[PDB]
């Protein structure tokens, strides 16, 4: 018999992104080639199934830094970020490719799925 | 608010 | 120019709760009288503008126990907190008194706002 | 997804 307040998830979301633009409580740095991202370890599990298995490991949820597959596109882990702390993808033309192939790694299903959809549509 |  | 996914704020805060209520990643401990509450920082400060002000402190934000004021009860600390962690609050008769008290107290201005409006009703 |  609960009520609920619709923008509340919303709201949460905000608050965590204005958090991560201050730099507050952020406890981990993911290392994408010479660049660097601080973030929360929660929130990147909440998004991504690669970092679920990585901060769910006995050893590794004690790391403060995460070194990604040399491989991955930087731009690309940025706008995957920037995802996670809005739930607004930044998808153009140029970007698709290194955005597909990042959510892939991640393990963001819903990302990966609008990319192979607009991706068949050109 | 709403009933969910 | 970006595109939104409806649904990724809830399936955050889903998967925040989810952590929440397996004890994954939370870092601190709420006391309330006798009982203790577990959870995450950052959700905390998402959700309620004392522990805001509580963990950007620069000497409370390394604290793991945080003890509220003894006139808190611990069953309206408890609604709240399933509030924070999944947008519903279990408002009842024998319980809204109580909700509404540890909502001003935490600072939690849209809860504060239901329960002034169903006093009023009845 | 939508147009935001
Ligand atoms: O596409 C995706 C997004 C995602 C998120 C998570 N994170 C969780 C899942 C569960 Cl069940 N409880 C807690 C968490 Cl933090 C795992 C896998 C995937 N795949
Ligand atoms: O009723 C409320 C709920 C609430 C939440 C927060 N938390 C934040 C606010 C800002 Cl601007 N940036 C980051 C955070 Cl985590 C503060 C005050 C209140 N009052
Ligand atoms: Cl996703
Ligand atoms: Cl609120």
């Amino acid at each position: 018999s609960c009520i609920q307040f619709t923008r509340h998830a919303s709201d949460v979301l905000l608050n965590l992104n204005r958090l991560r633009s201050r730099d507050i409580l952020t406890d981990v740095v993911i290392v994408v080639s010479r660049e660097q991202f601080r973030a929360h370890k929660t929130v990147l599990m909440a998004c991504s199934g690669l970092f679920y298995s990585i901060f769910t490991d006995q050893l590794k949820c004690n790391l403060s830094v995460i070194n990604l597959d040399p491989e991955i596109n930087p731009e690309g882990f940025c706008i995957l970020l920037d995802f996670m702390y809005t739930s607004r993808l930044n998808l153009r033309e140029g970007n698709i490719m290194a955005v597909m192939a990042t959510a892939m790694y991640l393990q963001m299903e819903h990302v990966v799925d609008t990319c192979r959809k607009f991706i068949k549509a050109s | 608010w709403v009933i969910p």
